[PDB]
RNA sequence: CGGCCCGAGGCGGCGGGGGCGACGGGCGGAACUUAAGCAUAUCAGUACGCCCCGGAGGAGAAACCAACCGGGAUUCCCCG
């Protein structure tokens, strides 16, 4: 017992450390633009968990690629808009933390403009074990069997109460004060 | 000096060692008369460096 | 004079160890002799024939240890300068394109004759 | 949380592993009885030595240390040595001043040596 | 169509409220970390394959900072001595664009690879940040890729201590041809010898 | 508790470093001298200093020249 209170506030972090949390700290701070703001704003838990569901009895091959010496989900940036852009996507799925933002930051328009829904759900990383990579930005939809119409129509309609585009443009982030946040 | 390091000593007992004459009978076997070896010096007027 | 290296080819390690020993210790009589005369020049090349024996048997012995290894002591390797070692590959420096490539085979190479 | 410090965590360290040998054939060096030891220096200074004293003056490489004389000189004359003194040269040699036990007669291997 | 099309669509809008908030945040990231650096991956991936990158093992990214503004000369208490049209001091300018010396300096940290191109990613008042693109040479994947393995004869050693990278071609006027360039094509120093040359034939 | 992201220590295989009185590429860069003085000019985009290759190097298949009853990537020679 060398200290009777406890010292981990005091420590002094390695440098990587104090970076990436000074970082998270400036994005409260600052002023964010409505279009950098929605990635900050992903789908909630449930909805999103109950998509994770439906999509993987859509997933492709994991394990019997090395045995092989179907309606599936579609991955990566350059094949999914051409499929926005072909009016053949009926659910788009945008990752929260594409660290190069630009890569995405254009594609709710895109969707929005095509008439094709979309959501922002949490973790690049999770649409990844759906594909059966390590990461992935966006996942789509192009078809489903017929026994599943009675879940995506339902959730196409969870999705339209849930992502609003217009208030997505209008609404700045942000901008949160010390003594405020507590 | 009375006080020196072994990498000196080595050096300056080289030079002591190959401080000789040519062998008489070197003379005869390569036919020379040249018989003073111009390398050789004297404590008196060298200036060794080392 | 003295032993041929020919005819301690056949003989084992320990015949030539034990050969080896015999050497150097003369050589300790005959310098001792000396500070205190034909047989002592051959003596001394008896001894380097012998050595040289000892490592031809040994090295061919380990160029066959590792005759199918993936890595090979660097002693055992090719005679090659240092440029050669980092040069590309005759098949490396040929290799194209696929497509350029498939407009090689298209359009061969044709010996024909003109007329004044 | 006692100390107030951040360290580097505790972490797994290997051992060495070397796919291939970086010596493949264990070569001699310049150590070995009957070749550290070169010769006897013979003078009347030095006979006095042995016949009282009982004492041998030898040239000796110079690398070699005072353990290895001794081990040296009681493997090749088979003999009992008791203390050894040594100094290097102004030519450069080294001379090793080796007595023998009290109970050897250095006449009796300094003869058979050729010495006397 | 791809979607690279509107990557290079949106980085032509950079005083955009959008790219100002993260050029904003990637120049504080940046001033917290050292000189040289290696990336993970390319910090902009379509501009990384219009230079050449390809996503193989043998390419590597490193960022590169440098300092901005003019030069000052190497004078003992400010003082040339000589002829007063060789007088100043401060004021002068570099002859080599700060991109080319970004892969100048990087180069000479790591001098077992070679250097292919570079761009340019973000700057602030008292520093540029490039990224340099490199390829390790011995590797299997390099070497018998037709693509790529130009860069693994040894003619290829340095590039950018000769001035043979496109930001060393520009210094040197080599983005031009025609009237205006017809004494530098070989090099300055080839053509000056060139047109000042005796030749001293056998039937003069 | 796992994933992804950003880092740390170790281990294995492979590569780098130095060397040359020429030719070749990239930088920094004089003064004597001439002007019958001397500041711009000249000497000279030279001496010399630093870095980097090869058996050659550099350059190179037009964001070219032209003004014609037109030529057609680069280098080198003759010519003004
Ligand atoms: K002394
Ligand atoms: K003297
Ligand atoms: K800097
Ligand atoms: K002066
Ligand atoms: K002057
Ligand atoms: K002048
Ligand atoms: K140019
Ligand atoms: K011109
Ligand atoms: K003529
Ligand atoms: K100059
Ligand atoms: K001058
Ligand atoms: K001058
Ligand atoms: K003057
Ligand atoms: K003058
Ligand atoms: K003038
Ligand atoms: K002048
Ligand atoms: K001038
Ligand atoms: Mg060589
Ligand atoms: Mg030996
Ligand atoms: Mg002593
Ligand atoms: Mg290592
Ligand atoms: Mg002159
Ligand atoms: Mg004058
Ligand atoms: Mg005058
Ligand atoms: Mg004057
Ligand atoms: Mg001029
Ligand atoms: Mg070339």
């Amino acid at each position: 017992s060398k200290c009777d209170f406890d010292l981990t506030p005091f420590v002094r972090w390695p440098r990587q450390v104090r970076i990436q949390r000074q970082k998270a700290v400036l994005q409260r701070r600052l002023k964010v633009p409505p279009t950098v703001n929605q990635f900050m704003n992903p789908i909630s838990r449930n909805l999103t968990n109950e998509i994770f569901n439906l999509a993987r009895k859509y997933s492709p091959e994991s394990k019997e690629e090395h045995k092989a010496r179907k309606l599936v989900i579609a991955s990566g940036i350059r094949r999914i808009t051409s499929l926005v852009e072909s009016k053949r996507a009926k659910l788009v799925l945008i990752a929260n933390d594409v660290d190069p933002l630009e890569l995405v930051l254009w594609l709710p328009t895109l969707c929005h403009k095509m008439g094709v829904p979309y959501a922002i759900v949490r973790t690049k990383g999770d649409l990844g074990k759906l594909v059966h990579l390590k990461k992935t930005t966006s996942v789509c939809f192009t078809d489903v069997n017929p026994e599943d119409k009675p879940t995506f129509d339902k959730i196409l309609a969870a999705v339209a109460h849930e992502v609003d585009y217009a208030k997505a443009m209008k609404t700045y982030g942000g901008g949160v004060r010390r003594e405020d946040e507590a | 000096t009375a006080n020196k390091t072994l990498s000196r000593k080595l050096r300056l007992a080289k030079k002591t060692k190959t401080n000789k004459n040519i062998p008489r009978w070197v003379i005869a076997k390569d036919h020379l008369k040249k018989t003073w070896n111009y390398k050789r010096h004297h404590w008196r007027r060298s200036h060794l460096k080392l | 004079p003295g032993l041929k290296a020919k005819d301690l080819v056949g003989l084992s390690q320990e015949d030539l160890q034990r050969k080896l020993a015999d050497l150097k210790r003369e050589l300790l009589s005959l310098r001792t002799m000396k500070a205190t005369i034909a047989r002592f020049r051959v003596c001394k090349k008896d001894v380097a024939r012998v050595l040289t024996v000892i490592n031809q048997k040994a090295r061919d012995e380990a160029r066959a240890a590792f005759e199918g290894a993936e890595h090979i002591p660097k002693t055992f390797r090719p005679r090659l300068t240092h440029a050669m070692r980092c040069q590309l590959t005759e098949k490396q420096k040929r290799l194209l394109p696929s497509k350029l490539m498939k407009r090689k085979l298209q359009f061969p190479k044709l010996k024909y004759a003109v007329k004044v | 949380r006692t100390n107030v410090h951040f360290f580097r965590p505790k972490t797994l360290v290997h051992k060495k592993a070397p796919l291939y040998p970086r010596n493949p054939i264990k070569k001699g060096s310049w150590d070995d009885p009957c070749d550290l030891l070169r010769y006897p220096i013979k003078t009347d200074e030095n006979t006095t030595q042995i016949e009282k004293n009982n004492t041998i003056v030898f040239i000796v490489d110079r690398r070699a240390s005072k353990p290895e004389i001794r081990k040296a000189f009681e493997t090749v004359f088979e003999t009992k040595v008791a203390r050894v003194n040594t100094l290097i040269t102004p030519l450069g040699l080294k001379k090793a001043f080796i007595r023998l036990a009290p109970d050897v007669q250095a006449m009796d291997v300094a003869s058979k040596m050729g010495l006397a | 169509m791809g979607a690279y099309k509107y990557v290079q669509e949106l980085w032509r809008k950079k005083q955009s409220e959008a790219l100002h908030y993260l050029f904003r945040l990637r120049t504080w990231e940046y001033r917290q970390l050292n000189a040289i650096k290696r990336c993970s991956h390319p910090t902009r991936p379509e501009k990384a394959r219009r230079l050449g990158y390809k996503a193989k093992r043998g390419y590597v990214v490193y960022r590169v900072r440098v300092r901005r503004g003019g030069r000052k000369r190497q004078c003992v208490h400010g003082i040339s001595y000589g002829k007063p049209r060789n007088i100043g001091i401060v004021g002068l300018k570099p002859s080599r664009s700060l991109r080319a010396l970004a892969e100048q300096k990087v180069g000479r940290r790591l001098p077992s690879l070679r250097v292919l191109n570079s761009y340019w990613v973000a700057q602030d008042g008292s520093y540029k940040w490039y990224e340099v693109i490199l390829i390790d040479p011995f590797h299997p994947w390099i070497r018998n890729d037709p693509k790529i393995n130009w860069i693994c004869n040894p003619v290829m050693k340095r590039r950018e201590c000769r001035g043979l990278t496109s930001a060393g071609r520009k210094a040197r006027g080599l983005h031009n041809k025609g009237i205006g360039a017809m004494k530098l094509r070989p090099s300055k120093r080839a053509a000056w010898k060139r047109n000042h040359t005796r030749s001293l034939r056998r039937y003069r």
